[PDB]
RNA sequence: UCGGAGUACAAAAAACCCUCCGAGUGAUUUUAAUCUAGACAAACCAGUCAAAAUAACCAUAACAUCACUUAUUGAUCCAAAAU
């Protein structure tokens, strides 16, 4: 029974470490998608 | 109410222009009733309504009129619409 | 209040509880507010709203005042043009 | 505390949600109201650089205030 | 100095009583109060005194 | 309880049903003594009778 | 609140004078 | 059926002024203790300043909708001075006619007890009423 | 355990001692300017603008719209000075001044209100009412160009268009007509369209009239794309926002793959997304023009579902949450009797085995 | 018996034949309504606030004020007065 306690405990460390590493990326490739999806900015450049 | 033969013709005409808003599309007038739980008395209920609907209609001289909250801002409302409307050009 | 009485052995009543209390068939006793007829006029109108208004009685209350009477007034009555008839049973009571 | 958005005031100086939602607290700025006169001399006397800061007391609405349904399809 | 608790008395015809603080060395006091069995403000005089 | 009584044979609308009839159907019971003066009838199966 | 950084926010006595109020017993022009 | 009969159950409205124009929204009541009272949709905020005068109508969240001040080229030469009871007479009227071109015909208008009694503000406001913009905001239905 | 203030505190810069030194505000006026400047200032404790929904605080708005035009600043205040000087020296106008007796050409200041800073007005205008919102997200445009809308509704009245105002269905029966100063050297594209109004789709907007390749100002010429359509809002959400759009494009693009047949009745082909819309054509149009109205429910409506969209006409209701009661004690203490009419379900009388 | 400050230093509560101030009402008019969501407080009895709605009056008007404002007060029964 102590046995398959240090197993389940080592393996919801591990597997909680990758989630947030999975939200790490997440967050960073979500904010390259706002960039890559709104519209070229004319404003003052078009006489630029 | 077209084909309603029980009301006089000026009273047939007087339905449709105060409760255009409950006619249907292909003419029939919709009364709806919730109040009672059994069905006898929404009935009599919808029956009571529809004989003050005519009764006030039927009446040549029956025209009272009403102020409102909301016919306040209402009035203004449209008073301040008709501000912009006096302006008088040929238009397209 | 007497247990066993002396005549016939049943259990007797307190009729100070009937004379100021109603009960309905719920098991809910109803109480007037204390001092609703003294010195009204020190009173705040508030105030003398809050007093006039009939209350319900906590649970020990109510388990006291069963014990005081007998068990002829826990009985269900359909009075005639009765103001409290309909307050008679409990509805949506999730317990 | 003053009240702050959707908080009431009763006569025991007492603070009571207006709407349903979510309390929060803020430090925020007082200006007096003109007709007490109490308050108007303190603020009258303040330097030039210093302006009140009180705590004051939020009520954020969480439901919007209603929302419309098709009641009848004529 | 006492004050005078007296009953004052529609004059609207109206059954209408409530009782008010009044000073002992003032006259017979005339109020404005608004009696709820007519719906509007009528006038109020005193009639008889109950407590001191 | 008026529509149960007539479906289950317990009173017969052949014969007229009074008070008499309906306390021997045990469709209600009343006490003389606590103050009884008879049945009401009420209209909560009106829709369905 | 004493522990939260937004202590003392809403000092203001230090900022105008203590303004001693003209008591009847104490009103003197103390110069 | 009719593909063209069909229609959501419920309605999602995205103006933020439908529910202002229907009386329907949230007026931010309370304070009471601070001046001016927060409660309202559309403020009007008269600024005089020793050299211009600057007319403002804000909504509660803190943005100025329409604004009328001698500030601007086009009323400044129109106008003799930027400091006078007509030069507020100029900015309310501009007002006026702006606030009916934005559809806004309510707002509150809280003044200070001095101003309220002061020669140009009791004349700015006369310019208002018949420039048809009416103040006293309607009350909220079921506030 | 008193902790560290995480920046200035406000009323530290001042000198405590020296009371008398320090000018006073000695007015009240003064105070309501200073603390309202102050009230803005994004101070690192909580605040009001914090919790209260001040749409993200500062926003990187995306300009996409021509170019202001160049003026010389130089040469512009000489001459603003030198016109006021002459208006300045005038005796006449001293006169009316003093005396309190003087009017405006409001007239005048309408036609220069719009040249000089009538576009930026009617960005906030745009901005407050969401139109950039719901159109292009984020990003923004300033109305450069000006640009009227008319409705031509009895012999000669004209009802007008402007920013925000409210139009009435029976004045926009009928198609209305566009005026703008533009020269004959490029072309333009108007669109109408309901912003909200779908059906199905919340996040969806109808079409109204679209007109493409408009040669200059004659809008008439231009070759037309989606006919005009009365508008229909529903009799319970009132108050839908419609709004003109005006692009100048460079060369003569290809509409075709948005052409709608001419008797459109079928509001499915009516779906619209001007974001969408916008980003296939993005290089050659550009937004210079804008025009939006309210517009609620009138008996006009009630035919266009009938006679035009052959639709049985919805009608919606403003519907209110349920008021909020507490869970239900057995015992209820010190309560009104009223209390269990709270939790009835009917007042109807509902009898058990009885 | 009732209120305020310290003892009780920062949510609440917290004692002594403990240390110090008070209350057992006046002045004035703005004479202050009816009805109900939701809560603080509390052994009980009591005490407190209160949106919406209706009426009153600027014709879309409810906090009586001031005196440290906080205390200025008494349950049933019973008796008297118009009910
Ligand atoms: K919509
Ligand atoms: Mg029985
Ligand atoms: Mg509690
Ligand atoms: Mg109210
Ligand atoms: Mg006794």
């Amino acid at each position: 029974k102590f046995a398959r306690r240090v197993v389940l405990l080592s393996q919801e460390m591990d597997a909680g470490l990758q989630a947030w590493q999975l939200r790490q990326q997440e967050k960073l490739q979500e904010e390259e998608g706002k960039q890559k999806n709104a519209l070229k900015s004319k404003g003052a450049l078009l006489q630029n | 109410l077209a084909s309603a033969d029980w009301i006089a013709e000026p009273v047939r005409l007087k339905l449709a222009v105060k409760h255009k808003n409950r006619i249907n599309r292909s003419g029939e007038l919709i009364l709806t009733s919730e109040c009672s739980r059994y069905q006898f008395r929404n009935l009599a209920d919808c029956l009571q309504k529809l004989r003050d609907m005519i009764a006030e209609a039927s009446q040549p001289a029956k025209e009272p009129s009403r102020e409102d909250a909301e016919l306040r801002r209402s009035r203004i409302e449209n008073m301040n619409r008709e501000r912009l409307r006096k302006k008088r050009i040929s238009s397209a | 209040v007497t247990y066993f009485s002396s005549r016939k052995g049943k259990r007797k009543t307190v009729k100070a509880v009937i004379y100021r209390f109603l009960r309905l068939h719920s098991g809910l006793w109803l109480r007037r507010k204390a001092g609703y007829k003294k010195k009204l006029w020190k009173k705040t109108a508030a105030r003398k709203r809050r007093l006039r208004e009939f209350v319900f009685c906590n649970k020990t209350q109510s388990k006291l005042l069963d014990k005081m009477t007998t068990s002829f007034w826990k009985r269900r009555n359909w009075y005639a043009d009765d103001p409290y008839q309909k307050y008679q049973d409990r509805t949506n009571l999730k317990v | 505390w003053h009240p702050g958005a959707h908080v009431g005031l009763g006569k025991n100086k007492c603070l009571y949600a207006l709407e349903e939602g979510v309390v929060r607290y803020t430090k925020e700025v007082y200006v007096p109201n003109p007709s007490n006169s109490e308050a108007v001399d303190l603020v009258t006397r303040l330097p030039q650089g210093a302006v009140l800061y009180k705590t004051f007391v939020h009520v954020v609405p969480a439901k919007p205030e209603g929302t419309f349904k098709l009641v009848a399809m004529l | 100095s006492k004050t005078i608790l007296v009953k004052m008395m529609s004059q609207a015809g109206t059954g209408f009583s409530f009782n008010t603080k009044r000073s002992r060395l003032r006259e017979k006091l005339t109020l404005l109060h608004y009696d709820p069995v007519v719906k509007k403000k009528v006038l109020f005089v005193e009639q008889k005194k109950i407590r001191s | 309880r008026l529509q149960y009584l007539i479906d289950l044979g317990r009173v017969d609308p052949t014969q007229p049903i009074d008070l008499t009839q309906l306390v021997n159907g045990r469709g209600v019971t009343i006490q003389p003594s606590k103050r009884d003066y008879g049945v009401q009838l009420v209209e909560e199966g009106a829709d369905t009778f | 609140y004493r522990s939260k950084p937004t202590h003392g926010i809403g000092r203001y006595k230090h900022l105008v004078k203590a303004q001693e109020p003209k008591k009847k017993k104490g009103k003197v022009e103390v110069r | 059926p009719v593909e063209n009969e069909a229609v959501a159950p419920e309605f999602t409205n995205r103006n933020p002024r439908n529910l202002e124009l229907l009386a329907v929204a949230r007026k931010e009541r309370g304070w009471g203790t601070v001046w001016p009272s927060r409660e309202f949709w559309h403020r009007l905020r008269v600024i005089r300043t020793q050299h211009h005068i600057e007319a403002l109508v804000e909504h509660r969240n803190g943005q100025v909708v329409v604004s009328a001040s001698t500030r601007e080229w086009a009323i400044k030469k129109h106008l003799y001075s930027t400091r006078n009871v007509v030069a507020c007479e100029s900015v309310g009227r501009v007002l006026a006619e702006r606030c009916l071109e934005a559809g806004i015909n309510f707002m509150v208008y809280h003044p200070t007890p001095w101003e309220a009694a002061s020669d140009s503000i009791k004349r700015l406001q006369h310019a208002m009423t018949e420039g048809g913009v009416v103040l006293r905001e309607p009350r909220r239905i079921y506030e | 355990r008193r902790a560290a203030p995480l920046g200035p505190m406000p009323n530290e810069d001042i000198d405590v001692s020296d009371l008398e030194r320090l000018k006073k505000y000695r007015s009240f006026d003064r105070y309501r300017r200073r603390a309202e400047q102050e009230a803005r200032k994004p101070h690192w404790w909580r605040t009001y603008r914090e919790h209260f929904g001040e749409e993200s605080g500062p926003k990187d708005r995306v300009d996409i719209g021509l170019p202001p035009p160049k003026v010389s600043r130089t040469q512009q205040l000489l001459e603003r000075k030198q016109a006021l000087r002459e208006l300045r020296a005038n005796v006449e106008e001293e006169r009316a001044a003093r005396l309190q007796t003087a009017r405006i050409p409001l007239e005048a200041v309408r036609a220069e209100w719009e040249r000089t800073c009538g576009p930026y007005h009617k960005q906030r205008l745009a901005e407050y009412c969401g139109l950039y919102r719901d159109l292009f997200h984020g990003a923004t445009f300033v109305p450069r160009v000006p640009l009227h809308v008319a409705y031509a509704v009895g012999e000669d009245d004209l009802m007008p268009v402007y920013h925000g105002n409210e139009v009435t269905p029976t004045e926009a029966a009928q198609a209305p007509e566009v005026t703008y100063e533009a020269d004959e050297g490029s072309l333009w594209t108007l669109l109408l369209t309901n912003l909200d109004g779908h059906l199905l789709e919340p996040d969806a907007e109808y079409v109204h009239w679209l007109v493409t390749n408009i040669p200059g100002n004659r809008v008439t010429e231009g070759q037309e794309t989606c006919p005009y359509l009365p508008p229909f809002p529903a009799r319970g959400s009132g108050f839908h926002r419609f709004a003109f759009l005006l692009f100048k494009q460079d060369k003569r693009i290809d509409f075709s793959g948005d052409t709608r047949p001419s008797p459109c009745y079928q509001l499915a082909q009516r779906t619209f997304h001007t974001f969408d819309f916008y980003k296939k054509h993005q290089d050659a149009m550009t937004p210079a023009g804008l025009a939006f109205f309210q517009c609620r429910w009138d008996d006009s409506v009630t035919r266009v579902f009938h006679q035009l969209l052959d639709m049985r006409e919805p009608v919606f209701e403003f519907v209110r949450p349920p008021p909020y009661h507490p869970k239900q004690k057995r015992f209820p203490h010190r309560q009104p009797l009223r209390y269990l009419d709270r939790y009835r379900d009917s007042h109807e009388p509902t009898y058990g085995i009885y």
